[PDB]
RNA sequence: CAUAGGGUUUGGUUUUUGCCCAGCCUUUAGCUUAGCGUUAAGCUUAUACAUGCUAGCCUAAAAGACGGCGCACAGGUGCAUAUUUUGUAAGCAUGUAAAAUA
RNA sequence: AAAGUGUACUUUAUAAAGUCAUUGUAUUGCUUACAAAUAACUAGGCAGUUGGGUCGGCUGCUAUACUAUAGCGCCCCAAGCCUGAUAAUUAGCUAGGCGUAACAGCGGCAAGCCACAGUAGCACAUAAAAAUUGCUACCGUUAACGCAGCAGUAAGAAAGAUUGGACAAUAGCUUAAGGGCAGAUCCAGGUAAGCGCUAAAAUCUUUGUG
RNA sequence: GAGCUCCGGCUAAUUGUGUGCCAGCAGCCGCGGGAAUACACAAGGGGCCAGUUUAAGGUUAAAACAAGGCAACGGUGUUUAAAAACUGGAAAUGC
């Protein structure tokens, strides 16, 4: 550009987006489940992956994934939801802590207990 | 940023100060010229003009700085110490002593541990 | 107050010195153009004489 | 001296730009882990390398940084022909004043003259 | 600052007073130039008698009125202005006489002469006082 | 006190553009956690508030403020404010004027 | 003026002093210029609006400057003034601070300035002043109250500490009889920024025994 | 010594058993269809360490004033043109 160019606003700074920006820049919002239900994941890959449908405390809803062997949610549980996409779900950008309100960990982990919410055997 | 005073108060006295400097129980003193209706540690100033360390060390003595020149200057247009500053230029030459009243209060009897719970706790 | 008013005899002194060197300068300028002008104008009178000629 | 370079270099091979800075002995090498390598077996010690372009391939970048190498002078080129002589000197190379500012510190004496 | 400014007359529509435009430059720390900006100022003119076009000084001043801060000073230029009746005797003397060809180039040859000789002299008394 | 890159686009190569990762600084969540000394600190609500406390001292025209001095100091927050403000620079008449010392 | 003055007040076989009242060479100051985010899918804006004249603009008590901020207000007169103007969106500003070779970018700590105290209009309060001063209307609870003072409670939120001790020190208010007041402040309690040290004994540390 | 996390490549660190495009993993490229160093568990090992690993913000990994393109895609249909910026030029007439 020219210097006149270059005085009258002649260049603007890059804007980028967030990757969830139903969070509006927090690290964790509650919800409540509205629905339970599986889907199937796209090419190549085959499985039935657990999705949750949830409102958030701030009146959005969104998509969440399950990890983990088995879950306990049902309608109207309290849960608590993070950042983190599922690569093979479309529209899933979020995902369910376990341990916490609601949700518990998964039954029999040995490894990696924190990303699952089991606590230390003390036996 | 921390620029001086220059327009003398109009309502109020000019005083020779000591401003608290310390940590925990390592008091230290810093002596400036303020107006004497302020904040302890208040950012205006006329002058900063020396500095006193009560405490002992290994030769047994205090330690006090000043500015000799810059004292008399201040003394003269009107600035008038606190007690405190009585005794320190008064030890140190610069002025006479000031004679102080008669005392009949009988003295505290627990001055450095009334203040001080966790010595209570142990007594 | 004793350097200021030295300091103004100085300002007036430097100010007369810078005065004389521009007016030097324009004045070289000049003669140099008015020079180069002489020379078209006796160009242009060989010319005139010439066209007269032809008409 | 057997551990940098003479002057700055800047070189173009094509679709590739390589730039060689010299430093005070002992300062190191500030590079990336390929030229890291090469300079080990050149033998120098002091340098800061920069490369940018299309260095996908790495045939071009090591034949870049072979010739900016090649592109030196010497202060003993043609000496002869100069009538004078050519004395090393010790000067103490600066920073921007930006550095100072950050770092709290000042220049040499010989610029803070007033 | 703005003690003392140097500007062109804008409007003299008002009783005893002026506008004064000013040109200026500011440093822009980004891209490292000087930009080039203008302002408008109203000034005092006891005179009552500018003209819109001249160069003229206005020095800081008690304030006289909302936007009037300045009194002029001093003339530096004085605008040119259409005189109808001077303009006619120069047409009557351009149309007064012809002359030729040869006689038009060698008058001009004679003038620029003239005008040669005298500046010359003027130089070397320049060069006399140096 | 002075400028470091890697992965990815499936005939190969070259070239252009996009995407992801490694550092430093700051808050929460999971799992886990003995003690002592000390530095810097309390990062979402100008949402609604039980209870206790934060500014009084002195004197007296008949034992009492009605009078004097303070509350114009401290402490809290950032609603409003694009300039009303903030950060700077500049301007503002005179020997300070009277009187026999005849 | 860290001063002078008094038909004034208080203390004294010991007296120097302070208290209260009053006093300053003009008797507490206004104005201008430059810089500081987006923004044209905001193009026209202004009529007390731009300029000129008379009058007003108080709180006296040196003399002149021919009246010595100002459309700040009334009346009259002339048509001018602005035009990236006008209208919107967002934000307390400066700065310490965090990243960066720098340039640039973003805005937790100590301090300075400005604004505010449930909302709005007013009276005092000018010159250094309204959280803990008044009047009126309105909003929310119940004629009253409004914790954005310290501690503390409820709701909301992913996430916000004890209903603690002391005036011993520093700073401040009052007081000539040497005292009084204080959630400023200094200390303690609570919360895995950071920094330092301990978590094993040894001739019972030869810096010993005698 | 004590916990948290990781061991296909980027990136320091492998063997066995179970599962059989199911259950599940995943920052990116991608793993699982009966012979899995990528899923779950056991053992062994790597990193950090009273801490450790996600998520979410500021900045860097040159968005280009130092310093990018219109030659992968972008210069607009053409000309005239009293703001701004930069800055002297070769014109008119007659058979
Ligand atoms: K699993
Ligand atoms: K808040
Ligand atoms: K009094
Ligand atoms: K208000
Ligand atoms: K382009
Ligand atoms: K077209
Ligand atoms: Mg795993
Ligand atoms: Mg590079
Ligand atoms: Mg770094
Ligand atoms: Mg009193
Ligand atoms: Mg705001
Ligand atoms: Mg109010
Ligand atoms: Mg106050
Ligand atoms: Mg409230
Ligand atoms: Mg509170
Ligand atoms: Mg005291
Ligand atoms: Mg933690
Ligand atoms: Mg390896
Ligand atoms: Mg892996
Ligand atoms: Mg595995």
């Amino acid at each position: 550009l020219t210097v006149g160019q270059l005085l009258r606003g002649g260049r603007t700074k890059k804007v980028r987006r967030s990757k969830s920006p139903a969070l509006e820049q927090c690290p964790y919002k509650k919800g409540i489940c509205l629905r339970v239900y599986t889907t199937a994941p796209k090419k190549p890959n085959s499985a039935n992956r657990k999705v949750c449908k949830v409102q958030l405390s701030n009146g959005y809803k969104v998509l969440a994934y399950i990890p983990g062997e088995g879950h306990n949610l049902q309608e109207h549980s309290i849960v608590l939801v993070r950042g983190g996409r599922t690569k093979d779900l479309p529209g899933v950008k979020y995902k369910v802590i376990r341990g916490k309100y609601d949700c518990a960990g998964v039954k029999g982990r040995k490894t990696s207990r924190s990303k699952y919410g089991v606590k230390r055997p003390k036996e | 940023m921390n620029n001086l005073l220059t327009q003398l108060p109009k309502h109020d006295l000019l005083k020779i100060k000591l401003v608290r400097w310390g940590f925990n129980k390592k008091p230290f003193y810093v002596l400036s010229v303020m107006k004497r209706r302020q904040a302890r540690n208040s950012g205006n100033r006329y002058e900063d003009i020396g500095w006193w360390d009560p405490s002992p060390h290994q030769d047994g003595n205090s330690h006090f700085g000043i500015k000799f020149d810059r004292v008399k200057y201040w003394l003269s247009q009107g600035a008038v110490p606190t007690e405190k500053v009585y005794g320190l230029f008064g030890q140190a030459g610069i002025i006479p002593q000031k004679p102080a009243p008669p005392k009949y209060k009988p003295a505290d009897g627990n001055a450095d541990t009334k203040w001080r719970p966790e010595l209570q706790k142990n007594l | 107050e004793v350097a200021a008013e030295q300091a103004k005899v100085a300002f007036a002194e430097q100010k007369a010195a810078a005065e004389h060197v521009r007016r030097q300068a324009a004045l070289e300028e000049l003669l140099r153009k008015t020079e180069i002008e002489c020379q078209l104008a006796m160009v242009r009178v060989g010319r005139a004489q010439k066209a007269e000629e032809t008409g | 001296r057997g551990h940098t370079v003479y002057h700055h270099v800047e070189h173009h091979f094509q679709r590739v730009k390589v730039t060689l800075s010299p430093r005070t002995s002992g300062w190191g090498l500030r590079c990336s882990n390929l030229f890291y390598e090469l300079c080990s077996l050149a033998g120098i010690r002091d340098l800061t390398v920069d490369v940018s372009g299309a260095t996908r391939n790495k045939f071009f970048v090591a034949k870049a940084f072979f010739d900016a190498l090649q592109k030196q002078t010497a202060p003993h080129d043609g000496v002869e022909g100069t009538g004078v002589y050519v004395k090393e000197v010790v000067r103490r190379p600066v920073v921007n004043l930006g550095t100072y500012r950050n770092n709290g510190t000042l220049p040499p004496k010989e610029y803070l003259a007033t | 600052g703005g003690f003392e400014f140097v500007g062109k007359v804008v409007s003299n529509r008002m009783q005893k007073g002026v506008v004064v435009a000013v040109n200026y430059v500011v440093w822009i720390p980004k891209y490292k130039v000087y930009e080039r900006r203008t302002a408008r100022h109203m000034a005092h003119d006891e005179g009552n008698s500018c003209v819109i076009g001249d160069i003229v000084r206005i020095q800081q001043h008690r304030k006289l009125s909302k936007n009037k801060a300045y009194v002029v000073v001093s003339t530096l230029k004085h605008a040119d202005v259409y005189n109808a009746k001077q303009a006619a005797v120069l047409n009557t003397e351009r149309s007064q006489n012809k002359l030729g060809r040869v006689e038009y180039a060698e008058s001009r040859l004679s003038e620029v002469q003239q005008r040669l000789l005298k500046l010359r002299e003027m130089y070397q008394k320049e060069l006399a006082l140096n």
